């Protein structure tokens, strides 16, 4: 639905109308796509890039690109202007997928690889993903967790500790078992989540590009290849949180977050308990901002050894540094990412750089 | 670097902000790319000059004008779009005013041409085909005036203004420049603070809950603040008496000691829309009456109210304090200094507020009641003597929720021990 | 602990009494009357119209508010419509005190003269023009409720019954000063002698039925079961006995009230308000001459101070002060 029609920029001589619409074979109107593609390619000057065209006149958010070799190329995605607030949170994944599908076939000697139908086949997957991605009564859950405190509460604490670690720093979970998506929505609309944790978890399950929950109806197996998942996007803040019965996640630890879950379980009510989790998120964000400010006021000089001394001295002012400081470090590393700047990046990301 | 002005409305354009030679070398290219595909459009298609990311916004009958914003991402873009919308609206209003003025001038010129043509016809009536070019020019002027009037009517249906728009666009960019990486963070923090302060509760059940807990409760700047909290002997009992609710007045001879007390006011918890109305710094006044008939923050000149003189300072209970005073004083005794202590204090304050909220909820949902309340306090919310500030904040938030904000004070029967030396 | 601090007026205030626990009306040199609430603590109503000294209000037995100013007249108000309903101006000087008799229809404005009135028919039965000296207080016998109010000339007490009986036994051993007199648990009279000989009276013969270490005394009410009774001396508290005649302050004592559940309290001029018991807590924070107290069965204590404001206290036990702050200022 949001993906109206895709196109391929062929700027060899002048321009090439290589349009590949969705739900219809090709290379709102027929010529409108070609006109928008020509308008987007007319501004392509002579020297992997990115572009954006929020055309409010005709109502087409053409997120076009610029690819290079022998001539100039590019991929264009025409989307209506009615999904302005919808495409922005999904732009970080769409641009990454476009760059990934365009990098395969970008060389200087010979990078053809029969780029005739494979590009359309790869774009169809993203089109279907975007079309499917478009379109939890904790009053009893907390009571059951407080009553049992052996299975449900333990699994919740384990999931929170896994999502508050470097392995799942940004909503690391794909699928566990069954089709009960209640726990996914609970983990989404609570702490240890991202969109303000409102547009992170959605449809298009089964190993999507990037999201917060992929709770498909997996009643037989995982519906995915473990080596493929470990070779595709393993160097990333994502994990396989198996919440079937009891299983922790990793990326091939208790912290201060356990006190939060204990307070949630021991606090009766749960009819208007959203204020407490809101205050918890508020103080967590305040601590993250304090940590990033304390890092910035020391790394602003650009000195590399000054960052190590600052990180060593921050352990005294940090409550239970190490195991409990993992979530704080993850937040301080994900806030700017979402010589001084390279040093700060290398300090905030030390084990997440082995993706070569 | 790059200038966050983007003054380019001609591309054939206005000095706003420029410090790099590449600035007004990629600005022309951006303006040309924006004017190539021409209405109200807004597109940001890449950049150049070592990654100088920008965002453009925008003979003939109209003049192609646009405004750019070069800033070396989507959250900041959506944040600046809200201001650029009003900027473009004001620019369109100014352009419509200029078009109305031009249409009035064209109508005056057409009237003058019609009068000249009438005079020429009257002069030629006293003597064949004449004044044909004048009649053609008059007809063309009338057609142009009609077209301008139609355009003005369409613009209305669908100087000072330019200077106001320029000042607005220049003052709105300062916030985006200061929050180039913290705009979305501040936005979400403000939204969360608003959604936490708005709670609005449920029905008469919660009304009676609040009434019952209230009845049961009755029948029983940053740099200077860090510099003062660091170099201060026996600051833990002082901050304990300040946070527990005891009035901490300052006594000094000069005005510097009285002005420094206003810097440490970011730790005291308020009780109403205001913070401290009776605040007479560096002014001799009979504070003996104001200490019991006014707010809990006031100062008096030298020449349960703990007095902090220039040589000594009183305290509420310096024999045994809670773990909050060391946790708040360790930051001043560390490398953390400068625009960080205020945020740390605010985080600790909201954490204490959430703790007192949970304390009230647990105490009202779980001689037998006092024992359970003390057990809950000792299990969480207090360690050694922090069970007083928690109850104080709890009573304060309970009175604030009941729409009853102070002159209800409270006396804490504890040894003063004002030596602190 | 402290409950609430209230701002009453900007000038001096004498006392505040009322029959209910949720309302109390003050009285000072301003001549205006204002009530409050014990649990909330704000001005409910307001009564104005006089600027003289008002020191005459006890109780009506709905509930109203009355007071007598110092301009030779008495004004009556209401507790529900704050409007004047009657006005009596027939006296020739100030009015010292006013009292009421229960189960009858009479209100007595005792001072500088003895008279008789009625709360409904307010007619003049009879009045003897004598005893020009101001009357301290007023009491009544238990058998007939005869008015017993005397002036200030010497130790003498005579009963006057102007309701039904004729003018008999009308007004006029040691020289002293009398300030107040009230009833007692054994249903008789009691007086105050600061000369050094504490004497009492009876109801059947009043023959005085009969001591050292004695300045002046103001009030004496420390009895609830006829086992212990004494007065308030200018040095402290001297506990005495009637069946046996046996047994921390810096100023005098203005009033002594007997709190329930065997609790004794007193006041002073330096703000020394201490709570004791039949055998012997204390607060601090006031340096003015606090006036008489008023205990309530539903909320804390309501004291009256002389520093142009009042404060609502509470019964606290198991014991940073304004006095220390002023001393170290």
């Amino acid at each position: 639905s949001p993906l109206l029609a895709a196109t391929f920029a062929y700027w060899d001589n002048i321009l090439g109308p290589r349009v590949r619409h969705i739900w219809a074979p090709k290379t709102l109107s027929d010529g409108e796509i070609t006109f928008l593609a020509n308008h987007t390619l007319n501004g392509e000057i002579l020297r992997i890039d990115v572009k954006f065209f929020v055309l409010s006149e005709k109502g087409v958010i053409i997120v076009s690109l610029i690819f290079d070799d022998r001539s100039t190329y590019g991929l264009s995605i025409i989307l209506p202007q009615t999904e302005l607030s919808f495409y922005l949170p999904l732009h970080r994944v769409c641009v990454d997928r476009l760059t990934h599908i365009i990098r395969k076939g970008r060389i200087w000697m010979h990078k053809e690889r029969q780029e005739n139908v494979q590009k359309i086949i790869l774009e169809g997957t993203e089109r279907m993903e975007d079309q499917g991605q478009s379109i939890p009564e904790e009053i009893d859950i907390a009571d059951t967790v407080l009553n049992d405190d052996d299975i449900g509460d333990s699994c919740h604490e384990g999931f929170l500790l896994n999502a508050i670690s470097s392995h799942l720093q940004t909503c690391g979970c794909s699928v566990v078992v069954g089709s009960s998506a209640e726990k996914v929505n609970k983990i989404v609309r609570t702490l240890c989540l991202f969109c303000s944790r409102l547009c992170e978890a959605e449809s298009s399950f089964k190993y999507e590009s990037g999201l917060f929950v992929q709770g498909l109806l997996k009643d037989s197996t995982g519906s995915f290849v473990l080596p493929f998942r470990q070779v595709m996007y393993a160097p990333y803040p994502t994990t396989h949180i198996d919440v079937d019965v009891n299983t922790v996640k990793q990326m091939p630890d208790t912290l201060v977050k356990a006190f939060l879950d204990q307070v949630f379980q021991l606090k009766p009510g749960l009819s208007l308990r959203s204020t407490f989790l809101a205050q918890f998120l508020l103080v967590l964000h305040r601590k993250a901002l304090t940590l990033i400010k304390y890092i910035e006021d020391d790394t602003q000089k650009g000195k590399k050894p000054f960052k190590s001394l600052r990180n060593l001295k921050i352990d005294l002012d940090l409550t239970a540094e190490g195991d409990l400081n993992i979530i704080m470090a993850l937040a301080e590393k994900i806030k700017p990412g979402l010589f001084g700047r390279p040093f700060y990046t290398s300090v905030q990301e030390r084990d997440v750089l082995m993706t070569f | 670097s790059r200038d966050f002005i983007l003054i380019s409305e001609f591309s054939e354009t206005i000095p706003n902000d420029t410090k790099v030679f590449g600035t007004f070398d990629l600005n022309y290219f951006s303006l040309r790319i924006m004017s190539v595909d021409y209405e109200d459009s807004k597109v940001v298609l890449g950049d150049s000059k070592e990654g100088a990311f920008a965002y453009v916004h925008h003979r003939g009958f109209v003049r192609p004008f646009c405004m750019a914003y070069i800033s070396a991402i989507m959250q900041q873009f959506q944040e600046l779009s809200a201001e650029f919308s009003r900027a473009s609206e004001c620019l369109k209003t100014g352009n419509r005013k200029a078009f109305a003025g031009e249409l009035e001038k064209k109508l005056k010129d057409l009237d003058y041409t019609r009068t000249v043509l009438h005079t020429e016809t009257e002069i030629q009536k006293k003597a064949g085909f004449y004044s044909s070019q004048a009649i053609e020019k008059a007809n063309e002027l009338a057609s142009v005036e009609k077209s301008i009037i139609e355009h003005q009517d369409l613009l209305k249906q669908i100087k000072t203004l330019e200077e106001l728009c320029d000042t607005e666009y220049f003052t709105q960019t300062l916030a985006q420049l200061s929050h180039i990486e913290h705009m979305f963070r501040g936005d979400l923090c403000y939204l969360l603070t608003s959604q936490i302060d708005r709670a609005k509760q449920q029905h008469i059940t919660n009304f009676l809950f609040e009434d019952f807990v209230e009845v049961d409760d009755r029948m029983v700047a940053g740099q200077n603040a860090l510099k003062f909290i660091r170099q201060y002997p026996f600051a833990h009992p002082a901050i304990y008496s300040l946070l527990s609710g005891r009035t901490l007045v300052v006594l000094g001879e000069d005005e510097a000691i009285v002005r420094k007390l206003v810097t440490a006011l970011a730790i005291f918890v308020p009780s109403y829309g205001c913070y401290a109305k009776p605040v007479k710094h560096w002014a001799s006044s009979p504070l003996h009456i104001m200490d019991f008939q006014k707010w809990k923050l006031i100062g008096l000149q030298r020449v349960y109210t703990s007095i902090l003189d220039l040589d000594n300072k009183t305290l509420r209970c310096p024999l045994y304090r809670g773990t909050l005073v060391p946790r708040l004083a360790d930051h001043r005794t560390q490398i953390k200094r400068g625009s960080t202590y205020y945020l740390h204090v605010q985080s600790m304050l909201t954490q204490l507020c959430s703790k007192a909220f949970l304390y009230t909820f647990c105490h009202h949902l779980h001689l037998v009641a006092s024992r359970q309340m003390s057990f809950l306090k000792l299990t969480l919310g207090l360690v050694n003597e922090d069970v007083r500030v928690v109850q104080y904040l709890a009573e304060l938030l309970k009175l604030h929720y009941m729409q009853e904000s102070p002159p209800m004070l409270r006396f804490d029967y504890v040894p003063s021990f004002l030596y602190k030396i | 602990t402290e409950l609430l601090v209230l701002k009453a007026h900007h000038d001096i205030v004498r006392f505040l009494v009322q029959l209910d626990d949720y309302r109390f009306a003050s009285a000072g040199d301003d001549g205006i009357v204002v009530v409050w609430n014990a649990q909330t603590g704000e001005k409910l109503l307001e009564l104005n119209g006089h600027t003289q000294k008002i020191t005459a209000i006890i109780t009506f037995p709905n509930q109203l508010i009355l007071t007598a100013s110092a301009d030779r007249t008495v004004i009556v108000w209401d507790g529900d419509t704050t409007r004047q309903v009657q006005r009596i101006s027939c006296f020739q000087s100030t009015v010292k005190c006013l009292t009421v008799l229960q189960r009858l229809d009479v209100w007595l404005s005792g001072g500088n003269d003895l008279c008789v009135w009625n709360r409904k028919l307010d007619l003049l039965c009879k009045t003897s023009h004598l005893s020009d000296t101001g009357i301290s207080a007023l009491v009544e016998i238990p058998k007939n409720c005869v008015v017993a109010a005397v002036g200030k000339e010497l130790i003498i007490f005579r009963l006057v019954a102007p309701t039904e009986g004729s003018l008999e036994w009308d007004i006029l051993d040691h020289q002293d000063n009398i300030l107040s007199l009230i009833n007692v648990n054994d249903l008789s009279f009691v007086t105050g002698s600061h000369v050094g000989e504490l004497i009492i009276w009876d109801a059947l013969d009043w023959t005085m039925q009969a001591l050292c270490q004695k300045n002046d005394i103001s009030i004496h009410h420390f009895t609830c079961d006829e086992e212990n009774v004494f007065a308030a001396v200018g040095r402290g508290l001297y506990v005495y006995s009637l069946q046996m005649k046996r047994v921390a302050h810096d100023s005098n004592v203005l009033h002594v009230a007997r709190l329930p559940n065997r609790q004794l309290i007193s006041c002073s001029e330096d703000g020394s308000v201490r709570i004791w018991e039949l055998r012997e807590g204390d607060l601090i924070g006031h340096s003015s001459s606090v006036e008489m107290f008023l205990y309530f069965e539903d909320h804390g204590l309501v004291t009256c101070s002389a520093d142009h404001l009042i404060i609502l206290w509470k019964n606290g036990e198991r014991e940073l002060r304004l006095f220390q702050k002023l001393e170290e200022n």
